[PDB]
């Protein structure tokens, strides 16, 4: 059971953003990934292992976290990354997504 | 005469699953082998 | 002697050794490289070497 | 390198549907495929999938005993069969190839996700 | 003069636990260790240097801190590690323990 | 590799007690030994010890001029003496070998702790 | 537009001190430095890049920070380093100082 | 290795002043020299400077079109003029050589700062 916060945010483009992901039960530092999905298309994979970038994303994206708290921060908020940011987890071999947060404005 | 100063070590009693210490123990063992190997090479006189 | 006896000897004899950073291991590997090449070159010529290599008496 | 889905269709309650995925560029003996359902305006949820590295299939507990996945390794196809289809399962279905292979040196993951298709459970 | 917190805690097993150690005067990052001991037996040494694990402890235990604040966190809390966790320190060469926190439940 | 304590005993106020420590496995020319007192249900407190690496002895400020610790290097034994013994010193005494030897490359520590014995200050 | 805090502080020598520097708009982790200066003389350069020491300063000084929050902490506070601490920044190539904090007592 | 400033002087409003800096130990083809102003009891402010590495001159937006900075590379000096001088510019002026040269491996900076001088805008 994963919880995202602060739900919906509408910060102006060009400033850093912070997203949070909490877990009811303890999960590993790995077995965790973040997906951003514009509506209707395939969700891309932003980071894996909660601290490692993917192949083909800008340096602006960066994530951290340990224990039951995982935060994703984007330094440069370009007008091309306004979508829903999911927080996938994996306890042993099962997958469970999160409610989802939206970046507006 | 060329003199090289080297320090002898008996045995490394410390263990650990860490990575940085693993490299040090590996190299110290390799250092010990070079001294031990060269110890038996001194016994025979040079052939020239 | 100024490196192994002064720095690395008190640590590895305490049963709970813990090296601080990897920047020390890499430095130590460079110092312990000349001594390895000397015995390697002495192990095939059985004592007498010619010509004297750079590892033995550098320029 | 790109996954291909089947075509969209309309369905009626009480029947069983079939979805398919085609891989062109890999062997499926190493890639792990899953199935995710996105509601019209809600979040996604992992349904199930087959990995191939261990050659094992897991199904979601809330969808347990309701669906059966058959993957033909030689035919290079993974089949999505969904029985007891109700009227509230009108959602977009993506396959997705998500999974971390943790070893003693690092992590490994990928993402193809195909293109996805929608199924509508209408009346007539 | 070292003070521990939050005194006594009774969290359920299987959840990460946080212990804190504050110093009245500034101490080095080294010269600090955490000891857990069940009553009547010899205390064991968990971590030394405030960030380095000992020889023969599970990966679950991990400690951090710098300055006058030192925190010990354990991710997996097995039923075999319910004991009193002391926070040793040494300014120059003098050892001064702490009040001690007890993990219950 | 294991430290062995003396025998537990009862005592009366006004006298001086002796506690012994035998080392079997090392040379004590490098080990650092100390003395910790655990009250019956309270926390521990460092009292004194002898380092061996520098061949120096430190005593706690609150215990200064009340105790004297003598360690025989040749007879691999450190003796714990406690003068002016009151009626509130009924506590378990562990020796412990705790100490950090910080160098330019890392840190070093160990722990044996022996087994500990209790001393009771009774009336008769 | 850089704002410093907590303005003026008067903590006793021998205790760690904390200074903060906030940026209205996002600046790089580099392109930032901390200058301490006694009145009337040439300012010295303490750290550059917000995490790297200079050449010829004690180990006590250390700085960190990322995004729009930069913190400078000094462990040992000798009577030698009572001065005004500035926080320079450069967004693209234009320099702009801060209001300036003062360490008293 | 050390920068040397000009001499202090008194000035009247409406005129233009000149400040100079001499370098003995470098070539000015690689250094970057700027100009900062410290009010009597207030914070500093970056006025302008000459890059040197790129051979460019930078002026602050709030001080644009009011001063012009000329540096003679062959003569090894930097000249900072100040036109439309008011009565509120009585402040100490340091030159300073501050600037980061970020590359793909690390960072580079230096600081000389000379000694500075004060200019007073009096009446007579």
């Amino acid at each position: 059971v994963l919880t995202q916060s602060p739900g919906t945010l509408s910060l102006s483009p060009g400033e850093r953003a912070t997203l949070s992901c909490r877990a009811s039960q303890i999960v590993s530092r790995n077995h965790l990934a973040w997906y951003q999905q514009k509506p209707g298309q395939a969700p891309r994979l932003l980071i894996f292992g909660a601290s490692s970038r993917a192949t083909g994303i800008p340096v602006r994206f960066s994530g951290s976290g340990s224990g039951t708290d995982f935060t994703l921060t984007i330094n440069g908020l370009a007008p091309e990354d306004f979508a829903v940011y999911y927080c996938l987890s994996s306890d042993s071999s099962i997958f469970t997504f999160g409610p989802g947060t939206k970046v507006d404005f | 005469v060329i003199t090289i100063e080297l320090s002898n070590i008996k045995e490394n009693k410390c263990n650990g699953t860490d990575a940085k210490v693993k490299l040090i123990k590996q190299e110290l063992d390799k250092y010990k082998n070079a001294v031990t190997e060269l110890q038996l090479l001194m016994q025979s006189t040079p052939a020239c | 002697k100024n490196y192994i006896d002064k720095q690395l000897l008190p640590i590895v004899n305490k049963q709970s050794c813990s090296i601080s950073n990897i920047e020390t291991v890499i430095e130590f590997q460079q110092k312990n490289n000349r001594l390895l090449e000397i015995t390697r070159e002495f192990s095939v010529n059985a004592g007498v070497t010619t010509p004297v290599s750079t590892y033995m008496l550098t320029n | 390198v790109q996954l291909v889905q089947s075509g969209a269709e309309v369905k009626k309650p009480g029947a069983t549907v079939k979805v398919s995925c085609k891989i062109s560029g890999h062997t499926l003996i190493k890639l792990s495929i899953h199935w995710v359902r996105q509601a019209p305006g809600k979040g996604l949820e992992w349904m199930g999938g087959y990995e191939g590295e261990v050659d094992e299939i897991f199904y979601a507990q809330k969808f347990q005993h309701r669906l059966t996945v058959i993957a033909d390794t030689a035919t290079d196809t993974v089949y999505m069969e969904l029985g007891r289809l109700t009227s509230d399962d009108t959602a977009v279905y993506f396959c997705g190839t998500l999974g971390v292979t943790v070893t003693e040196a690092g992590l490994g993951i990928d993402d193809y996700w195909g293109q996805g298709t929608l199924v509508t459970v209408s009346s007539a």
